[PDB]
């Protein structure tokens, strides 16, 4: 049959706006026709890592539902967004399950998200209590107590804000230019699959 | 509990340093490449609010007490975070402290010393006295020119000198150290496990004993100077007495390196200059730092970053704006690491290249570690790992290697023999000078001069340590050190030394690393990746571990050595002595004429 109502990922990949790690935008993905070979050429990728699932078969395997997370993190913990792995961001802001089953793709930002005065728009959490579970989002802005006396709310002695800026500037270096982070979490569950690929004849 | 405290203070503390770092560098930068006065007083608000925020988590930083701080990392963190330095006085003392640095400086960048009998023959030091000194061969002129600025200097700073000890003093047991000398020293302090242990007070008896060997090699250096000098100058220099003060190719005598024209051993054989090889191949600046980036990437160590090409300045821009003409490597922070330097294509050029890249590459290696330990082991080590680099480009087989040289040239003793004794005018000469003014300045900082016999000791010590008496007498009302850059100026000086003897060993270990069977001063690092990895491990430590333990890293010592710096001055010592046999090795400490 004719292949229209193509999944909208040119409206994850190409946002005029991405999103803090901490508060990290999230977009499900269902009822439509999977054609990941936009994803493929819409810009060179510093990683396009896939844990679970081969870079070529996504076009003809068909699954539930496909989750596209996306988020702006510095070129040094791009390594961070991998099952395993430990960090700021992988422990505070974005965690990914041990049975992952996707792809991390992430590409250099500096023409979008750099600069020369400072990018303060982008932000992480620094400072948590416990490590965030998988597919967890924190976004409060409680004063971090680190000691113990309480803060009262007020930002002082051993009181830290847990949210710290990404001052991102065009002559940055290359592990701490923004790059632009966006996870495909495929999950299938026992309801219909409604997530596949092009056919032709 | 305090260590945890401690640790997410230091978290806290770094994101937000390192981005105000990098605005007070990019400031600076901008400034020192664009010399205005916008730029200048941008810079000035950028320092101000990096200084602020360094003082304001410094005050935090106090707080906590090290006796219940158990991982040294973190320890070392807080001890270089919690050194106020000057801010520790009050108010009126550190205004007034400033008032007469800033008097100092201002009164020694102004120099004036003018011609008697010629008053409109007025010379300041940096553009033309110096060349009086360096080039000048006429005994009354330099005479003239050494006393002029001696009085005319020392008369102004002997009281600004009586209260700026006062006032260094007063700063320095402020910060818990017996003296400003004791200040000074311990930068080299180093607190970690048993065995790696360094104090303050050994520093003095290991410079000592250091020196206690570079004596021979200095002693048949100063003889075969003093014998050249007295062809050059016939009645006004003594076999057996000490050189004149102004007759060492330098203002102070603190470099002896130009003398060599006087003081060739074979005038017959030309240098190793490699100049106009570069202009008839049509290298440029862009050529000169990719021959270096080129060494450093067959060494083993990373490529430079593309940052580092698009930002730095390798060339005088020309297109209107002033910059400073001084080569300096900078780390900005967050990997940018630039280069400064007008560079012009010749060797001299060169081998500052491959200095300066020798400095970013120890930046980039310990830029892993934490903000408070980006800096260097001690302030020797990055220099010395920079000149190791200007060391190894410059000899015969690197440039053959890379076609600036001819294949067919052929290294005889005698160019071995002249490029040793330039290496040593430059290098072994500025030893005992430096030796001495250190001491000199520890004694004057600690009390053990008495304050009205200054000079008195100075001279002496100049008689003893450096063999160089003194041409006029001069009495107590004179300043005699403070006519140096570094001394008016609130510098340390035993770094040069301490660099010195961690260069050769460093030079030494490598070319060990290397299995290089030669002679020290003809050894080269190229192609050879082991080597590199040696030098990296302790290029990524920064100041994470004492000096010590860095220092055991490269050369399998914890100590200063100068076997290396008379192993690499071998073949030259042999010489001088060959040719110091009918001669007097030695100085007298009497005026002798
Ligand atoms: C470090 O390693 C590099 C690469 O192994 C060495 O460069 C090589 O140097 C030799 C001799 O200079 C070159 O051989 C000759 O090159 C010319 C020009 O192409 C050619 O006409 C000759 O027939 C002969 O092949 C060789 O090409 C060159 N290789 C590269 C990749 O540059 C370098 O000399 C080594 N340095 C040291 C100090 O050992
Ligand atoms: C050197 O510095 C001057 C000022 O310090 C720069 O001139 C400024 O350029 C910007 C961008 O074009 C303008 O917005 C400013 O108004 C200019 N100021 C002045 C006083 O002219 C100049 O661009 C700098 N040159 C380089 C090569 O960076
Ligand atoms: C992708 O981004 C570029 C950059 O502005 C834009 O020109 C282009 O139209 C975008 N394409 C889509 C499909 O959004």
């Amino acid at each position: 049959p004719n292949i229209t109502n193509l999944c909208p990922f040119h409206e994850v990949f190409n946002a005029t706006t991405f999103a803090s790690v901490y508060a990290w935008n999230r977009k499900r993905i269902s009822n439509c026709v999977a054609d990941y070979s936009v994803i493929y050429n819409f810009a060179p990728f510093f990683a396009f890592k896939c844990y679970g699932v081969s870079p070529t078969k996504l076009n003809d395997l068909c699954f539930t539902n496909v989750y596209a997370d996306s988020f702006v993190i510095r070129g040094n913990e791009v390594s961070q967004i991998a099952p395993g792995q430990t960090g700021n961001i992988a422990d505070y802001n974005y965690k990914l399950p041990d049975d992952f089953t996707g792809c991390v793709i992430a590409w250099n930002s500096n023409k979008l998200d750099s600069k020369p005065s400072g990018n303060y728009n982008y932000l992480y959490r620094l400072f948590r209590k416990s490590k965030l579970k998988p597919f967890e989002r924190d976004i409060s802005t409680e004063i971090y107590q680190a000691g113990n006396k309480p803060c009262n709310g007020v930002a002082g002695p051993n009181c830290y804000s847990p949210l710290q800026s990404y001052g991102f500037r065009p002559t940055y270096g290359v592990g701490h230019q923004p790059y632009r982070v966006v996870v495909l979490s495929f999950e299938l569950l026992h309801a219909p699959a409604t997530v596949c690929g092009p056919k032709k004849s | 509990l305090t260590e945890e405290n401690a640790k997410t203070f230091l978290n806290n503390f770094n994101q937000e340093a390192e981005d105000l770092s990098y605005q007070s560098s990019l400031a600076s930068w901008n400034y020192n490449t664009n010399i205005t006065e916008e730029n200048a007083q941008k810079m000035s608000e950028a320092a101000a609010k990096w200084s602020a925020f360094y003082e304001e988590q410094s005050k935090t930083a106090q707080s906590f007490s090290l006796q219940e701080i158990q991982t040294p990392i973190i320890k070392r963190q807080l001890q270089a975070l919690q050194q106020s330095g000057s801010s520790a006085l009050s108010a009126d003392k550190n205004k007034q402290l400033n008032t007469i640095l800033n008097t100092m400086s201002t009164i020694y960048s102004t120099g004036k010393v003018c011609n008697p009998k010629n008053p409109q023959e007025c010379l300041l030091l940096e553009p033309g006295l110096d060349e009086i000194m360096a080039t000048s061969t006429d005994y009354n002129s330099r005479l003239w020119a050494w006393e002029g600025w001696r009085a005319e200097v020392g008369k102004q700073l002997r009281p600004l000198y009586e209260e700026y000890v006062v006032l260094k003093n007063e700063m320095a047991r402020a910060n818990n150290y017996n003296d400003y000398g004791d200040y000074w020293r311990g930068d080299y302090e180093a607190e970690g496990a048993d065995g790696y242990n360094y104090n303050r007070n050994q520093l003095i008896e290991d410079v000592e004993r250091t020196f206690a060997e570079i004596k021979p090699l200095y002693e048949h250096l100063h003889a075969y100077v003093r014998r050249k000098l007295m062809d050059t100058y016939p009645s006004y220099i003594s076999p057996t007495g000490c050189l004149p003060a102004h007759l060492l190719g330098d203002m102070w005598g603190r470099f002896w390196t130009n003398l060599y024209p006087l003081t060739v051993p074979f005038a017959q054989k030309p240098n190793i200059d490699v100049t106009d090889a570069m202009m008839n191949q049509g290298w440029d600046a862009e050529r000169i730092f990719q021959e270096a980036e080129k060494f450093f990437v067959s060494v083993g160590l990373p490529h430079m970053t593309q940052g580092f090409w698009a930002n730095s300045m390798l060339t005088e821009p020309a297109d209107g704006r002033k910059v400073v003409c001084h080569p300096t490597a900078w780390d900005l922070g967050h990997g940018d690491f630039r280069i400064k330097m007008c560079t012009k294509v010749t060797m001299d050029n060169f081998l500052t290249a491959h200095h300066e890249m020798g400095h970013i590459q120890y930046d980039m290696a310990y830029a892993r570690q934490p903000f408070l330990l980006r800096n260097g082991a001690n302030e020797g080590f990055h220099e010395a790992v920079g000149e190791i680099m200007s060391l190894s480009a410059a000899t015969p087989k690197h440039l053959k290697s890379i076609g600036l040289l001819p294949s067919d040239f052929q290294e005889d003793s005698e160019t071995e023999i002249n490029f040793l004794l330039k290496q040593a005018l430059t290098i072994v000469g500025t030893l005992p000078f430096t030796y001495m003014l250190e001491k000199w300045r520890w004694m004057v900082f600690r009390g053990e001069i008495p304050k009205e016999q200054w000079m008195k000791k100075w001279w002496e010590m100049k008689r003893e340590i450096v063999g160089v008496v003194e041409p006029l007498p001069h009495d107590e009302t004179y300043c005699d050190p403070a006519s140096l850059f570094h001394v008016s100026n609130d510098y340390s000086f035993i770094r040069y030394y301490t660099r010195t003897i961690y260069q050769f060993q460093f030079q030494e270990a490598l070319c060990q690393a290397a299995k290089y069977n030669g002679s020290l001063h003809k050894c080269d690092i190229s192609n050879s990746t082991e080597a590199g990895q040696k030098l990296l491990k302790m290029l990524s430590l920064g100041n994470s571990e004492p000096w010590t333990k860095a220092l055991e890293n490269v050369v399998g010592a914890r100590n200063m050595d100068v076997k290396p710096l008379l192993n690499y001055f071998q073949p030259l010592f042999d010489w001088l002595k060959e040719q110091n046999r009918n001669s007097f090795v030695g100085w007298n400490t009497e005026w002798s004429p």
